[PDB]
């Protein structure tokens, strides 16, 4: 499996037309305060097809 | 059951509010593959299984 080839799983809000965002700070996705730490609802943004 | 015989619930005629399950910190894992867990609050389906 080939891990270079990347994708943004989740966002806060849609791209506009040609937006670009290059941004890879933890996304929370629940109540956690995730403080930058991976773990439950604490997540690194992108996501691999391998 | 054990896994050669995995036992199924159906859910139907109900409200799912996932987000008690988006808190569960207790799972060691909660996964979802086609769609994410914070999306399934916004959704409807005709059957639901477990």
């Amino acid at each position: 499996g080939n891990y270079n080839y990347l994708y943004r799983l989740f966002r806060k809000s849609n791209l506009k037309p040609f937006e670009r965002d290059i941004s890879t700070e933890i996304y929370q996705a629940g109540s956690t305060p995730c403080n930058g730490v991976k773990g439950f609802n604490c997540y690194f943004p992108l996501q691999s097809y391998g | 059951a054990s896994v050669y015989a995995w036992n199924r619930k159906r859910i139907s005629n109900c409200v799912a509010d996932y987000s008690v399950l988006y808190n569960s910190a207790s799972f060691s894992t909660f996964k979802c593959y086609g769609v994410s867990p914070t999306k399934l609050n916004d959704l409807c389906f005709t059957n639901v299984y477990a």
